[PDB]
């Protein structure tokens, strides 16, 4: 998965 | 009286995400649509007034009302979110809305794209007859 905020 | 009902009503939420060949002008990498839904193309708008999806507060105007189908929102961005999702009902009694919250996930380059479905099951015991009739076409 890729970064979240 | 001598009789009560249970009606369920079985709805859908899902998105789809998938890396853009070439980012936006802004540098948002991903395309994305999240949606809520009946299964089998069955109407929902019998029974469902609107469905909001609160939106990540850095997009702008992040509050999105779909008051008719489809129910569903398309962005570009850059990260995946908690995105809570309220559905509310054509119905005069408690519950007037349902709240989910909605893990709009996002999968790296050199990935397959996400395509995730989250089914969800509702009950209203003993609804209004004026309700139930809603409920009941769908």
């Amino acid at each position: 998965q890729t970064a979240r905020k | 009286m001598a009789s009560s009902c249970a009606v369920q009503v079985k709805l859908e939420l899902g998105h789809r995400a998938q890396v853009r060949k070439k980012p936006t002008v802004e540098g948002f990498t991903h395309d994305w649509m999240v949606f809520v839904r009946g299964p089998e193309h069955s109407n929902i708008q019998h029974f469902v007034e609107k469905v909001v999806f609160h939106l990540h507060e850095s997009f702008p105007r992040p509050k999105r009302v779909c008051k008719d189908p489809p129910y569903k929102v398309e962005e570009s961005g850059y990260a995946g979110f908690i995105l809570p999702i309220e559905v509310y009902f054509k119905n005069k009694e408690e519950p007037r809305k349902v709240r989910f919250d909605y893990d709009l996930f996002l999968h790296l380059e050199g990935h397959p794209p996400v395509n995730h479905l989250r089914c969800e099951k509702l009950t209203f015991n003993n609804p209004t007859e004026d309700f139930r009739r809603k409920l009941l076409k769908a």
